[PDB]
RNA sequence: CGCCCGUCGCUAGUACCGAUGAAUGGCGUCAUUUAGAGGAACUAA
RNA sequence: GGAGUAUGGUCGCAAGGCUGAAACUUAAAGGAA
């Protein structure tokens, strides 16, 4: 088993194993993960 | 050296884009927002008592490059004579009304201020903005105490009484009660589906208007400790207007103790409703009970009907105030037993005072009466053209519905004439007559002395007269219109049947293939430049109407044409963001300037020079040098797109009229422009601090034990906590744990290696103190094991050589606690492995062949 | 109409549930926070509740007793969701303690037979087992390394 | 071993401001839509 | 005659440039990027 991307669209899953949701995320946190995913896509 | 241009005036705006606060008389005075500045108006005289301006005039050297922020909210405190002004950038300014200076300046908001509210003491100011934050400001210390940030959209309204609770309604359709003790939202409800625009709270009654016609009624029960009991939805009722309602406000008559509230609407209507008294509501409930008994419905059905109609029991529709213009803001100004009085500032630049006479049941008059109006010193509709008179002492601004002649020096309105949709206006020589051209094709000539129209030509053109110009003597007129013709009129005086009256008679017509937008006669009357919708400008000799040149190279139509005094240079400015400077000797183009981000509406040369002003939809007025074709000065005082521009004959001042209903004067000034620690060292210092604190506390506890056992002598004093530990609010165990976590994995071996043996012993004491805490030990169990085992392996020989009974006991305790925790985790892992293997084995055994 | 009203009721109930969970996690109440977290599917809130409940559990019951009783209450779809969460946390080495504790609570308070015929359970179990074995090997090695303290005590005793 | 951070720009969506206005409907008037834009915001990517 | 080279002769065709965009360093669009 290898931790990959979450099947639910709202759910965000990381390689760390920490799962996190767009509903529970704050707006600044959403900005932070969007930029981090931008650098990982880079 | 080029002379500086600075704004010297701003007139023509009464109230624009912010709420009005009423100041009671010593009908009172009304404070309104006039774009970047604040006006105070006396209602009974209709005169400006005072104007509050922020600072240096725009266009100055130290002025910012961006446009000024308009006043977006006003809130005045009468006890301290203060007024909070919330601008569009986020700046909150506190002006004392007597001294008219900015006492306090706050910049905490990234967007425009939507609502401001003082507390009763006058020491805190609560500010809700577009950036979905509510900030409480302490006026005593000029700081921000706390910020409230769970809203997803702009704060439409809020209510805060006491230091404990707040209620906020936003555009995301959602209402929240806020505990200010913990700065956190306690209850969150969805008020309306799309937006929650208006909030008003009265005792235990809460009224919210959303995007629809329906209005929601809520009960506020703060003392109810149950979750969800703070705000409850009683019922809904429907106001008539389908538009959404921005502002609700209650007011109570002092004598009768009744309460009336108003719901503003986006439309021209303001709905005033009355709450019935408690005894009246009880009587209505008894009457409805009698009606239900007559109907014969079931008690549960009667209860459902009562719950449905309970919104109609509290409120009854009292009246509706209607105005000629869309309403921007309103205020309950005063309440007597005979009348309810309301002030409303409209969209199209008016202030209106309304009174409602009533007799405690219904209003006496069918419609509220408009008593006073402040509509004299302003324009209802945006100015399409301006003209400075020949003496440079008078100004004439023409718009849809009114032509107003202003005095420039005393900054007010000398005269007002009624007219049609005025696209262009001009002064006859002498400053006595004003000539107008309407969108209907009509051409009206106004007289200043007689204060009435002299000559009206209804069929001067079939389509809109887009532009108009006179010759130098003023005897001849050239009108360019959208009927694809340019008509020449001649002014001649005819004696009355015996005073001479001027009359305009049609001499000649030039029919072009397309529409004529602008027409300019050169100052020496030799050239006549005619714009077209073919994106070209023709130039005719004024004598003989010989066609000299056709200037082309504009992508979009030329909106303004202007000719220098020596007639060697012509400027065409068009809607493709270009100002093209042509020479009239041959028709070559000297220069093309990409000037603004949107269309240049007007361009005017300065008299006796080749410099020129440009006026655009970017709300920027740009002064240009046509000697080296470069921008000299950039003027940013206008908020929205600027329609008309005029220049004095002396060149001292340049007047601009814009969409923001504001007329400004730019005057020449005397001034002139010219074109650390390593990892491991932090561990040792943390060990020093933490172990010192731990040993001091343990010695203090031993001293208390000894003194309590002795029951004699002075009690020892507790040592003061270390300042870093108190400031960070961390126990020394957690502090040294955080330093170990901050140390990275690569540097960790070198850190533990570089600590000496005394720090090794302090590390062992720290480890023992951590073993005393079961939560932290299990939270950081593998890290503690790795660090301790490396320390013991590195310093094994010296540690063995040490002969300390206390050190032996410490190692025994640390060993027992490590093995207990590690075998607890080991037992958990082994139990789970065998259980899950059993589960998989049972499933395989069931589903195997 | 009625369906739109039902959707609006669902949205309002969702808003009230989110606010109630935020109040619960503000003031403690780990059983209520856990129940709302499982219904709302918030894995960060769920993990924080479980790890801090284990935090006061460090100071037979695996967690707080009513939290364990709630985990006994949970139905099969919540069991599948929770075991997916525990599997993902078990992949990590730091967060594997909470996963082992929760799996042990499930095993102690549930029926093994119904745990077997829950569909898709054995894929999750097969994913969980090798990481538990790796963690057991690592912790067992740590217990083995812990005997350097016995060696130090023996040498100190023979010295003095 | 177990999430490097911040600003701005870009894109989508929703509601607002007021001009061109235009079209349509009801009685020039009034109401509802829609378009060329611009202006200033919040969310989502 | 078959097949093929060379040609500082004659004659014709060329080849070159981001386009709008020149008398304008000039707009929206693109073209590339």
């Amino acid at each position: 088993y290898n931790v990959g991307k979450a099947e639910k669209d709202g759910e965000i899953r990381l390689k760390n194993g920490v799962a996190m949701s767009k509903e529970e995320l704050t707006r600044e946190d959403k900005n932070r993960l969007r930029r981090a995913l931008k650098r990982k896509r880079s | 050296s080029y002379q500086r241009f600075e704004q010297a005036a701003a007139f023509g705006v009464i109230a624009s884009n912010a709420n009005c606060v009423w100041i009671p008389a010593s009908p009172g005075q009304l404070i309104t927002s006039a774009l970047e500045d604040v006006n105070i108006w006396d209602i009974k005289t209709g005169d400006l008592v005072s104007k509050l301006s922020d600072g240096l005039p725009p266009g100055a050297s130290d002025a910012r490059g961006a446009k000024p922020a308009e006043c977006t909210y006003l809130e005045a405190h009468k006890d301290t004579d203060l007024l909070a002004v919330g601008y569009a950038d986020g700046v909150i300014k506190v002006w004392d009304l007597m001294s008219k200076t900015v006492l306090l300046n706050f910049n905490g908001h990234k967007a425009a201020i939507t609502l401001l509210q003082f507390d009763g003491t006058g020491t805190r100011l609560i500010s809700g903005s577009k950036d979905s934050n509510i900030i409480v400001w302490d006026l005593v210390g000029e700081v921000g105490l706390y910020k409230l940030r769970s809203h997803k959209d702009s704060i439409t309204g809020f209510w805060c009484q006491g230091e404990d609770w707040l209620i906020s309604t936003s555009k995301d359709g959602m209402i929240k009660l806020w505990d200010l003790k913990t700065h956190q939202c306690i209850e969150t409800h969805i008020a309306h589906t799309g937006e929650c625009w208006g909030l008003a709270v009265k005792d235990d009654l809460l009224i919210t208007t959303g995007t629809d016609s329906q209005v929601k009624i809520w009960k506020l029960d703060i003392e109810n400790d149950k979750m969800g009991g703070k705000l409850t939805e009683m019922g809904i009722f429907e106001k008539q207007s389908k538009q959404r309602g921005l502002k609700i406000e209650f007011i109570t008559n002092s004598s009768d103790k009744t309460s009336f509230f108003y719901i503003q609407n986006a439309d021209k209507t303001i709905e005033t409703f009355r709450i019935r008294k408690e005894e009246e509501i009880a009587r209505g409930l008894k009457k409805r009970e009698k009606r239900l008994k007559e109907k014969g419905l079931t008690e549960e059905e009667i209860a459902k009907s009562i719950k449905e109609s309970y919104s109609s029991f509290i409120l009854h529709p009292f009246q509706t105030i209607r105005s000629l213009y869309k309403i921007k803001s309103a205020s309950w100004t005063t309440v007597s037993s005979s009348k309810l009085e309301l002030v409303l500032t409209t969209s199209s630049n008016t202030i209106e005072y309304y009174s409602i006479p009533y007799e405690k049941r219904d209003p006496t008059s069918p419609a509220p009466l408009k008593t006073h109006t402040i509509e004299l010193q302003g324009q209802r509709t945006d100015v399409r053209s301006i003209d400075i008179s020949d003496d440079n002492k008078l100004l004439a601004t023409a718009s849809n519905g009114s032509l107003k002649i202003w005095n420039i020096k005393t900054h007010k309105c000398i005269r007002t004439f009624e007219c049609g949709y005025a696209l262009t206006c001009k002064f006859l020589p002498g400053g006595l007559l004003v000539i107008l051209g309407t969108r209907n094709g009509e051409l009206q000539l106004f007289d200043l002395a007689s204060s009435s129209l002299l000559d009206t030509i209804e069929d001067a053109h079939d389509a809109a007269i887009w532009s108009l110009d006179l010759t130098s003597d003023g005897k001849r007129l050239v009108t360019g219109s959208a009927d694809k013709t340019v008509k020449f009129w001649d002014f001649k005086v005819e004696n009355s049947l015996f005073l001479p009256v001027l009359k305009l008679h049609h001499d000649t017509t030039l029919e072009l293939t397309d529409d004529i937008l602008c027409v300019r006669v050169s100052p020496d009357d030799r050239y006549l430049a005619i714009s077209l919708l073919d994106n070209t400008v023709k130039v005719f000799f004024l004598d003989s109407m010989k066609f000299y040149l056709s200037l082309y190279g504009h992508k979009l139509p030329v909106l303004s044409i202007d000719i220098s005094f020596d007639s060697k240079m012509i400027i065409t400015s068009s809607a493709d963001k270009n100002i093209k400077i042509w020479g009239l000797d041959f028709g070559d183009c000297h220069k093309s300037l990409f000037a603004h981000q949107d269309s240049i509406m007007n361009v005017k040369f300065l008299p006796q020079s080749h410099n020129f002003f440009s006026c655009s939809k970017d709300a920027v007025v740009k002064y240009w040098d046509g000697e080296k074709f470069e921008c000299i000065q950039k003027l940013y005082a206008h908020q929205s797109e600027v329609w008309a521009l005029a220049v004095a004959t002396d060149g001292g001042f340049v007047v601009s009229s814009s969409h923001d209903h504001s007329i400004r004067i730019w005057e020449e000034t005397e001034d002139q422009v010219f074109l650390s620690l390593k990892a491991g060292e932090r561990l040792m210092e943390a060990l020093d601090l933490g172990i010192a604190e731990i040993e001091g506390l343990e010695a203090y506890n031993r001293d208390m034990k000894l003194w309590q056992r002795k029951k004699l002598g002075e009690a020892p004093i507790k040592p003061q906590g270390n300042a870093v530990l108190i400031a960070v609010n961390k126990t020394p165990e957690q502090y040294i744990m955080d330093t170990l976590l901050r140390i990275r994995m690569s540097q960790l071996e070198d850190a533990l290696m570089v600590m000496p043996f005394s720090y090794v012993l302090k590390f062992l004491k720290f480890i023992d103190t951590v073993m005393q805490n079961k939560t932290l030990l299990h939270s950081h169990l593998p890290l503690i094991c790795k660090n301790l085992f490396f320390i013991i392996k590195f310093n094994h020989k010296e540690l063995v050589s040490q002969k300390n009974e206390e050190l032996k006991l410490q190692i025994n305790r640390v060993k027992t606690e490590l093995r207990s925790a590690l075998k607890s985790t080991e037992d958990d892992l082994g139990f789970n492995v065998q259980g899950l293997k059993f589960v998989k084995q049972q499933w395989n055994l069931r589903h195997n062949y | 109409e009625q369906e739109i009203e039902e959707e609006q009721e669902k949205a309002k109930l969702q808003v009230e549930q989110e606010q109630s969970l935020q109040n619960y996690m503000s003031k403690g109440d780990w059983t209520n926070a856990f129940l709302l977290a499982m219904t709302l599917d918030h894995p960060m809130r769920l993990f924080n509740v479980l790890k801090r409940a284990l935090g006061e559990s460090r100071s037979e019951v695996i967690f707080n007793e009513e939290l364990d009783q709630a985990i006994s209450i949970l139905n099969d779809e919540q069991l599948i969701l929770l075991m997916k969460r525990c599997r993902d946390w078990n992949t990590n080495a730091k967060t594997h303690t909470i996963a082992q504790r929760t799996i042990r609570c499930i095993l102690m308070h549930h029926n093994i037979a119904k745990l077997s015929e829950i569909p898709g359970m054995v894929k999750i179990v097969d994913a969980i087992i090798p990481y538990t074995q790796r963690h057991f090997t690592r912790v067992d090695n740590l217990v083995e390394q812990s005997y350097i303290l016995d060696y130090a005590l023996v040498e100190m005793d023979k010295l003095f």
